[PDB]
């Protein structure tokens, strides 16, 4: 949360407070959101209803099977055939 | 009796806060700072800050719930027709503007503008373990929801709030709403231009009033202010000694022996923990207040925007006609359109009419006299008519009603039969 | 600290509300106050609940009598019982206990 | 803290009182059991200590 | 079906609290009273008041 993740711990033997469960950065779909940096989720261009809220309009889900991140959809488009004699 | 002879279309505003700022606290960094040896003593106090994290997470989830329950009341995203003719009503001041990149209305932009190299305050607070979490819904999404609600209420009336959206011309919808407050349809159909002009002028006056005055949104601004101050105080509490020799623990540790350093660090830790607990309690109380306000806003969205309300003074001052929503930073603004009587006149009135030994009462209106002659009119608008058997009903004789008067009730059948 | 509004001002506000509702019905709550005879507005209110107007006009005196009696009974409920105003007393007692 | 909680409760009660003043005194209400038991006709306000 | 043939006019009462007592507290008078050195020591405790 709130990390540019260009400063994410590359790590050698011990330079991170988390108890040394380093997750691979380059090869595990690092993504940058306004809520921070997400590791282990693939960003897709589709849009579904929110499943797990990440933040700033970004949600995550388990689909395909892997974890994906996307922008939530507010609903299905609809247009009313307005006229002034109908 | 006094009967109005004219009317006015009024537009008023109501501002309601919806959501609060979501904050997060790093307990170890706030209390012991960067010194890795102070944190060892913190473990001897139990699970003191897991409760803090739990409460703050609950508040953060509740804020998103508030926003969702206020603004996400539409199943589909309705789109306004490309042609913006609605019988003379303009609506251009509340519809989204496509030229601007924000896709916001001329009034939403003003609202967002109104509500608000040395280290910034945000960075200074962040360097001590206090952070702000972004909301789930962005401003663009809330603007989209508001636009969908506006398009639905302009194209379908109140039908889209109870099922499938059914199209209806705007003049006919306004006639329905006039019928809803006890005024006949021909009153609107014979004054369409005047009513449209009055509505447009009122919308322009809302424009000018919101643009000129700068203290109208103090309800929302307070919500912002009460947050910032609450954080600032916390930071200031880091500069108090709480009875110790100094407020810097590195100096204490590099200065003297553990036997007294224990007491110094203990009193510092107790003071910091007390400050954090007080902050959390105040946050919980303020969250309850915000939740009540958001519930009221959701009820008003359901009952004033998605329908026509008969409750007095719930959706403005006067007889409610309709309502339009707009989004504002951390809140919502309702524009209420209401009907106000004007230009009343004096008349003499009677409760019943005596004719042929029978008492007649008006079916819908009231009996009035201009000085020599008697008519029957609707209650909210002066429109005299000849008293016939088609707008009256008979009950009993004239010996029971107090105040009955003598007049003639015209039978439409006799002239047609004799001709 | 003393409240901003005194009891006389609140009594004035209540008297204004009562006078408006007695002389004008519900019109003063939505715009200009329009006068109407009290019997006619009572007939309007009877129409509001689904009863025809004549039912009032043919039973006026009796209805009035009933109303009067009811008001009198209310007074007895405030001159025989000592637990009707318990909520305000509870507020006062809670403040005093905290202090 | 206790004073703040009590103030919140009092504010809720005052909001209800304002709504009842608006809807039962300034108009005729169709809501069931909001302005008494039975079919509401009218309402009259009186002031009391607090 | 059952249909009424008469009616009754009923008057009932409802009591609602509106306001609360407004109180103010003097810190140093409650905590320290008339002792100056207690006030000097309390001036170091922050901005609780
Ligand atoms: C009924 O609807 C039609 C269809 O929109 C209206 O025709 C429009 O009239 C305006 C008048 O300035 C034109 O600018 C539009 O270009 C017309 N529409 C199209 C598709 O060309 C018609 O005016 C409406 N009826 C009334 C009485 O206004
Ligand atoms: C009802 O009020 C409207 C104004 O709200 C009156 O319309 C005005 O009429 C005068 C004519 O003397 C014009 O000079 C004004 O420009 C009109 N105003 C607007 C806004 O159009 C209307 O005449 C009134 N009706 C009655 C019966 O008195
Ligand atoms: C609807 O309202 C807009 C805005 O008030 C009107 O646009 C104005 O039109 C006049 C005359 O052409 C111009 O002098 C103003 O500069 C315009 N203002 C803006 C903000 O564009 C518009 O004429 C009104 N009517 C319609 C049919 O759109
Ligand atoms: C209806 O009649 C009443 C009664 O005359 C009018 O009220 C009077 O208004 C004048 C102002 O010109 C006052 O000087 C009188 O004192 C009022 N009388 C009372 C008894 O208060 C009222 O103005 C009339 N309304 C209209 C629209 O003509
Ligand atoms: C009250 O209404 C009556 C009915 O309209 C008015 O009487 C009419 O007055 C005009 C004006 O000269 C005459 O042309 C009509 O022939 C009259 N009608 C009838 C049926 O005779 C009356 O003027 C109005 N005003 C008063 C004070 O009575
Ligand atoms: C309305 O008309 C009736 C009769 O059409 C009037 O009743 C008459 O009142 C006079 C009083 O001077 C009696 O002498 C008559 O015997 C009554 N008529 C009948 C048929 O009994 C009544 O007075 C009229 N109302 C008003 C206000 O003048
Ligand atoms: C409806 O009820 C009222 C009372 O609630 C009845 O009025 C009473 O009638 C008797 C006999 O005439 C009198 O002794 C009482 O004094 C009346 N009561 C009041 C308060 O005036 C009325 O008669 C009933 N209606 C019917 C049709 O029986
Ligand atoms: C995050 O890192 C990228 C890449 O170095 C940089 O361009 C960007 O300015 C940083 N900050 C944000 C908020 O994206």
């Amino acid at each position: 949360q709130g990390v540019n993740c260009t400063e994410v711990p590359v790590a050698i033997h011990a330079d991170q407070l988390t108890p040394t469960w380093r997750v691979y950065s380059t090869g595990s779909n690092v993504f940058q959101t306004r809520a921070g940096c997400l590791i282990g989720a693939e960003y897709v261009n589709n849009s579904y209803e929110c499943d797990i809220p990440i933040g700033a309009g970004i949600c995550a889900s388990y689909q395909t099977q892997s974890i994906i991140a996307y922008t939530m959809s507010l609903g299905a488009e609809n247009s009313v055939a307005y006229s002034n004699n109908s | 009796i006094a009967i109005p002879t004219n009317f006015t279309i009024s537009v008023t505003t109501e501002i309601l806060p919806v959501s609060m700022t979501k904050t997060s606290v790093d307990c170890t960094m706030y209390i012991c700072g960067d010194s890795t040896e102070c944190s060892n003593l913190l473990l001897q106090y139990g699970s003191f800050c897991t409760q803090l994290k739990r409460a703050l997470t609950g508040i953060a989830v509740e804020q998103d719930k508030n926003t969702q329950e206020v603004f996400a009341q539409v199943k589909q995203i309705y789109k306004t027709p490309p042609i913006k003719y609605f019988g003379g009503f303009n609506f251009s001041q509340i519809l989204p503007d496509p030229s601007k990149p924000s896709k916001r209305s001329p009034i939403e932009d003003l609202l967002f503008n109104k509500v608000t190299a040395a280290r910034d305050l945000i960075c200074a607070q962040k360097f001590k373990g206090l952070t702000v979490l972004p909301p789930l819904l962005t401003d663009e999404m809330i603007a989209q929801y508001t636009s969908a609600l506006l398009a639905g209420t302009i194209t379908s009336g109140w039908t889209f709030g109870a099922g499938p959206a059914l199209q209806i011309p705007f003049p006919m919808q306004m006639a329905y709403r006039f019928n809803g407050i006890g005024v006949t349809q021909n009153v609107l159909y014979e004054n369409q231009k005047l009513i449209a002009n009055q509505f447009n002028s009122a919308i322009g006056k809302i424009q000018d009033s919101l643009s000129s005055t700068p203290s109208a949104l103090g309800k929302l601004q307070d919500v912002v202010n009460h947050n910032a101050q609450a954080l600032n105080t916390l930071v200031k509490q880091l500069s108090s000694k709480f009875g110790a020799i100094s407020s810097v623990l590195n100096d204490i540790f590099s200065r003297l022996d553990p036997p007294e350093a224990e007491v110094q660090i203990d009193r510092l830790i107790t003071g910091r923990l007390q400050s954090l607990q007080t902050y959390v309690t105040q946050q919980l109380i303020r969250a309850a207040e915000i939740r009540a306000s958001a519930n009221l806003a959701a009820t008003k969205m359901s009952e004033c925007v998605l329908g026509q309300s008969k409750r007095v003074d719930f959706c403005g001052k006067g007889y409610h006609l309709m309502s339009f929503p707009q989004s504002a930073p951390h809140g919502v603004v309702f524009l209420h359109v209401t009907y106000v009587p004007a230009q009343e006149k004096n008349f003499t009135t009677a409760p019943a009419i005596c004719h042929d030994g029978k008492a007649h009462f008006p079916r819908e209106g009231v009996f009035v006299s201009n000085g020599t002659h008697w008519f029957v009119t609707q209650r909210n608008f002066y429109e005299p008519q000849i008293i016939t058997t088609d707008n009256t009903f008979v009950s009993g004789n004239c010996d029971v009603v107090i105040g009955i008067v003598n007049n003639t009730v015209y039978d439409p059948l006799q002239p047609e039969l004799d001709s």
